[PDB]
RNA sequence: CCUGUCAAACUCCAAACUUACAGACGCUGUUUGACGCGGGGAUUCCGGUGCGCGGGGU
RNA sequence: AGUGCAAGAGCAAAAGAUGACUUGACAGUGUUCUUCCCAACGAGGAACGCUGACGCGAAAGCGUGGUCUAGCGAACCAAUU
RNA sequence: UUAGGCGGCCACAGCGGUGGGGUUGCCUCCCGUACCCAUCCCGAACACGGAAGAUAAGCCCACCAGCGUUCCAGGGAGUACUGGAGUGCGCGAGCCUCUGGGAAAUCCGGUUCGCCGCCACC
């Protein structure tokens, strides 16, 4: 019951929305995988005249890769309660978000049979905060 | 122009403003009369103006009417008098006219009318057992300025 | 669910496990599916065909009835997934059944996967079945070698229960054989 | 069973209606048809209805008129009680008209013209403008009420 | 009319009812009528092949065989007999 | 929440009614041959009125 | 929402978006409906077949241009294959 | 069907909620990347290999009607509208009687938290 519920993390996207890079090289040597370009949508007066077209880059870090980096990359920002997703996800910063949830999410992600996860099964802010609390550093 | 080009139902409902323009404003300066923050049940007597036929009524008739019956009103009671009046319906129709003979004939947007079916009530005004003949003086003076002949009931009202 | 005016998708596709656009295109052939499914321990294999209150199954196979003509091995492999098919298409044969078309589902149209592994056992089972032979895999890995050269980076056993240490794609040929063979009570 | 009597001429009747009177057998004002109600039957009936005059007859005052007004199916002959004998299934006129009321069979099955062609009503009708329930003549009427039309016009 | 087109006034009849928008079910598009069979032709709006002239719409055709996979219906418009190209996705059994 | 109105080019609804096919009854056709097919000859292509439903227009 | 353009209609594991590949916007010949309700009438149009040759896909299958309804032209003569 | 596969009808099946269920069984979540295959970056997904753990998700089972929907009774209503007829009424726009049909909104109480087909299976 209470480890088929204990949190886990999803993914961590670190991603750097620039404009117009070069910045490939600091993104690909911070996380260690290979990064990926972003592209916009709908022309803009801010000199954006080609849709598709590349503005930043991210990168998605699953499993260790991922631990990895928050382990290095959460002893650099103050977490604050309202730095808090609904959902139960945060977003601090370079952007680097974590996304949080429980055992049983493959049930929304995979092809056949896919089913949305009931709100109980939803993680929650106050559940978020509290796992990663435990696990060194403090809240607020 | 005279009502008569007018008065009868003998055309197609013209209501889509998406495909009508140049229709000219409504000179009904208001629908609301009286009090309109008390409510209507807080008063004992509810009377009705009443149409006996069904027909239009342009927007000038409305606002001839509607003037002619609560200005006296506002002469017996005061301009803040315990009562509260109320236009319920609202020029829908557009009207045309054909001002070349009857070659290309569809007329210009002149104005705007309310259908009533016989029967319905064009006004409905609330007040007290003592303001009671006051209104029905008031509506006297309102059916005088269009083109039916009109009941005056009592919807809520045994004193007498 | 919001309104009157609302629209609810059709249940199969509520539940995300029929796609109605791949059907229609699959039933035009005229000829039965070789409904190709397969779950996490087993894989099934179903010769259905059109009826008037819903589709008719004319002959089936499961990897668990597998076992039935002497299995010991896992249930949710390659050698599995062949052997099902072959089962599948005999039971098919036998039932009057000549020819399919292989209706993957939901499944990707990956090259060697158990899908086309389950197809080429019901076309050897004697079954024409429209097909690609360079979609589906090397005979070898059918066998199941590719878990036996795995084994082989042992240190530890990669199976739990003692089926063996080394493992045998020997016994996907004796059960192929075995099924081959003109009697076996299907 | 009811008894259909047309009242109002053909000239601007309009057709779908003047053909199924004619296909009731009926052809000329004043014409009588005996109908059996069935659902096919009161359809038609029903469309007839402001051209015609009908209801249910009594035992006497069906065999009255068949006597004096119904026809062989060619020729002047009497439809009498020997004429019925000789010709239908029947003994006597009485017969006939019961199993007719108690819709058993048919004017044309025994040899008869489906058609009672009736003299004008004596004394004249309640008027073709107005249906019964307005003191016209016109629609459906009481047993008593048809008898009284059908032994007017015998 | 203002224009003869073929789709002409054909708002109401080609058009779906809110709840039975989207793509058909598979099965009346591949249902097998016989020779003979009388058949009632609708546009499904949802399927755009296999339509037939909008004007024929309501009618009860007999299927006197078929041209590749679409049916051949015949019909009798006012007076004249007409065929009908038409697919199982536009056709209902009579009965 | 409450309260007041509408739609030829709106519709969650929805007739009467019109309409395809078939059965039944009716009527009709098999010496008055219907239904249908083939051929000869036209006239006709200024219409009008009543009623119902209209659209334009005082 | 989007789907080139009136308006109305169709479309969500798509008819839309992205990506990649491709040239079926192919040759030949028809059936049917439309044009022209009923009911004769050309050009034009569409749906649906067959033969040939191809593209894509694991395959069923899809492609006889653009989701559907507008974007069209006789004889004579010239040019062209 | 002590949890399965393929379906038909395509909301009576939706939305939301409550309770229950899994030792070598089933479906899952789950564990894991040597292979087939995979990500414009991620064994996330797809694909492959497999059981240490779990029934918390999903799923299956039982149940609740608040919203949406289906149907039924009564009320609204034989009202609105309407096919046929009238030397019936009205200056008239229009109305009425007879005959044959007949709503919609809404109120109230019930219903509905899917039905059915094929194959497989303690
Ligand atoms: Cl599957
Ligand atoms: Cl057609
Ligand atoms: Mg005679
Ligand atoms: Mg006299
Ligand atoms: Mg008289
Ligand atoms: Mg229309
Ligand atoms: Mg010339
Ligand atoms: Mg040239
Ligand atoms: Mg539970
Ligand atoms: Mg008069
Ligand atoms: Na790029
Ligand atoms: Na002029
Ligand atoms: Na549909
Ligand atoms: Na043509
Ligand atoms: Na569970
Ligand atoms: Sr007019
Ligand atoms: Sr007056
Ligand atoms: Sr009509
Ligand atoms: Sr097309
Ligand atoms: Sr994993
Ligand atoms: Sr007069
Ligand atoms: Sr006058
Ligand atoms: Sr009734």
């Amino acid at each position: 019951f209470h480890e088929m519920r204990e949190p886990r993390i999803e993914k961590v996207v670190v991603h750097m929305g620039i404009g117009h890079a070069n910045a490939e090289d600091i993104l690909g040597e911070i996380t260690g995988q290979m990064p990926v370009r972003t592209k916009a949508k709908r022309t803009v007066g801010e000199f954006d005249i080609r849709e598709g077209d590349p503005i930043g880059a991210k990168v998605t870090l699953r499993d260790e890769m991922a631990e990895e980096f928050l382990q290095t990359a959460l002893p650099l920002a103050e977490l604050a309660t309202s730095q808090f997703d609904d959902t139960g996800n945060f977003s601090f910063g370079l952007d680097v978000t974590v996304n949080l949830v429980r055992p049983g999410y493959r049930v929304a992600k995979r092809d056949k049979a896919s089913r949305s996860i009931p709100t109980k099964h939803r993680l929650n802010p106050a559940d978020a905060v509290a796992f990663i609390e435990s696990t060194y550093d403090v809240e607020v | 122009k005279p009502a008569s080009m007018y008065r009868d139902i003998d055309k197609p409902a013209y209501t889509r403003r998406e495909y009508i323009t140049g229709i000219p404003g409504s000179k009904i300066a208001q629908h609301k009369m009286g009090r309109k923050q008390k409510d209507a049940d807080d008063y004992p007597v509810q009377i009705s103006l009443i149409v006996e036929e069904t027909v239009q009524l342009r927007h000038g008739s409305l606002e001839a009417s509607r003037l002619s019956a609560n200005r006296h009103l506002i002469k017996e009671l005061g301009e803040e008098g315990d009562y509260k009046m109320t236009l319920r319906k609202f020029p829908h129709q557009v009207l045309r006219e054909n001002k070349d003979g009857m070659r290309a004939a569809f007329g210009k947007i002149v104005g705007t009318a309310a259908r009533v079916q016989a029967g319905e009530q064009l006004f409905t005004a609330y007040c007290n057992v003592e303001d009671a003949e006051h209104v029905k003086e008031a509506f006297r003076r309102a059916y005088n300025k269009i083109t039916p002949s009109c009941r005056i009931k009592v919807e809520r009202g045994e004193e007498l | 669910a919001t309104g009157p005016r609302y629209k609810v998708p059709m249940r199969r596709r509520r539940e995300a496990r029929t796609d109605y656009h791949q059907r229609l295109r699959l039933l035009k052939s005229g000829k039965p599916r070789l409904v190709a499914r397969k779950s996490n321990k087993h894989v099934r294999a179903q010769l259905v065909t059109l009826g008037p209150n819903g589709d008719d199954t004319l002959a089936s196979a499961h990897s668990s009835d597998l076992a039935e003509y002497g299995w010991e091995a896992p249930t949710g492999n390659m050698p599995s997934a062949y052997l099902t098919g072959l089962l599948a298409g005999l039971r098919a044969q036998e039932a009057g059944v000549e020819e399919a078309v292989l209706d993957i589902g939901l499944n990707s149209p990956t090259p060697g996967s158990k899908v086309f592994a389950i197809q080429e056992g019901a076309i050897d089972a004697g079954l024409d079945i429209p097909h690609n032979d360079d979609v589906l895999a090397d005979w070898q890995r059918t066998r199941g070698a590719h878990i036996a050269e795995y084994d082989e980076q042992l240190e530890e056993p990669l199976y739990s229960g003692d089926f063996d240490a080394a493992d045998l794609p020997e016994h996907f040929d004796e059960l192929r054989e075995t099924l081959l063979d003109g009697d076996i009570e299907l | 069973m009811h008894a259909l009597v047309q009242l109002r001429g053909e000239v601007n009747m309009h057709t779908d209606i003047q053909d199924t009177l004619e296909m009731l057998n009926i052809h000329h004002v004043n014409h009588c048809t005996l109908v059996p109600e069935t659902d096919a039957y009161r359809g038609m009936v029903a469309k007839v209805n402001d051209f015609v005059a009908f209801g249910e007859p009594s035992q006497e005052t069906l065999e009255t008129v068949l006597a004096t007004r119904a026809e062989p199916l060619e020729g002047d002959a009497d439809v009498d009680d020997e004429w019925v004998a000789e010709h239908t299934d029947y003994d006597d006129i009485s017969g006939l008209a019961f199993a007719l009321l108690s819709e058993e069979t048919t004017l044309r099955e025994q040899g008869l013209s489906p058609t009672l062609r009736l003299h004008p009503p004596r004394g004249g009708h309640d008027g073709v403008k107005h249906p019964v329930k307005e003191g016209g003549q016109l629609g459906k009427h009481d047993t008593e009420g048809i008898d009284d039309l059908l032994e007017a016009m015998r | 009319p203002s224009s003869n087109g073929p789709l002409e006034g054909t708002r109401g009849k080609l058009k779906n009812k809110p709840r039975d928008r989207g793509t058909s079910p598979p099965q009346r598009a591949v249902e097998e009528f016989d020779d003979g069979e009388k058949v009632h032709l609708k546009i499904d709006p949802s399927v755009p092949n296999g339509r037939f002239h909008p004007r024929f719409d309501g009618q009860t055709g007999t299927v006197e065989g078929k041209q590749g996979d679409a049916y051949k219906v015949d019909i009798v418009d006012g007076g004249k007999e007409k065929t009908i190209i038409v697919t199982a996705a536009h056709l209902r059994r009579q009965e």
